[PDB]
């Protein structure tokens, strides 16, 4: 009968795709990096 | 006076979504009754297992090709229960 298509299943998938998106840090080590600093403000000097 | 002997199926389908179609006879060589007298209510009550539960090969909305001994005409099943009765088509 048709009528089983009432009791059908469905399937589910363990494995998640996660939107396209970058992954960030294309710049990291690209400039001048100080790392472990304290403090609001950075300061650089420059001489001319 | 229905006879299962002069039933038959028309379409071919076990789509039992879908409506059927039979034939029954009448004629001379079938049960030998009017159009009338097939058409009239619960004639067909013979053909289901429990007409009060409506438990039987006709469904709802079937299509019954009568021939009676006099004419012939489409039919449409209209209720299985408590009766079996059907409408010109």
């Amino acid at each position: 009968s048709l009528a089983l298509s009432q009791i059908e299943i469905q399937q589910f998938l363990s494995e998640a795709h996660a939107e396209f998106q970058s992954e960030g840090f294309l710049l990291q080590g690209a400039v001048r990096t100080k790392s472990g600093t304290k403090g609001s403000i950075v300061h650089f000097p420059v001489f001319g | 006076a229905f006879g299962i002997n002069y039933m038959g199926r028309v379409s071919t389908s076990a789509n039992n979504d879908t409506q059927k179609v039979w034939i029954y006879n009448g004629t001379a060589t079938g049960s030998n009754e009017t159009v009338a007298t097939i058409a009239a209510s619960g004639y067909f009550n013979a053909f289901m297992v429990n007409v009060a539960l409506g438990k039987g090969p006709l469904g709802v909305g079937d299509l019954i090709i009568i021939n009676g001994n006099d004419a012939s005409a489409f039919y449409t099943v209209q209720t299985i229960t408590p009766n079996v009765t059907v409408s010109v088509f």
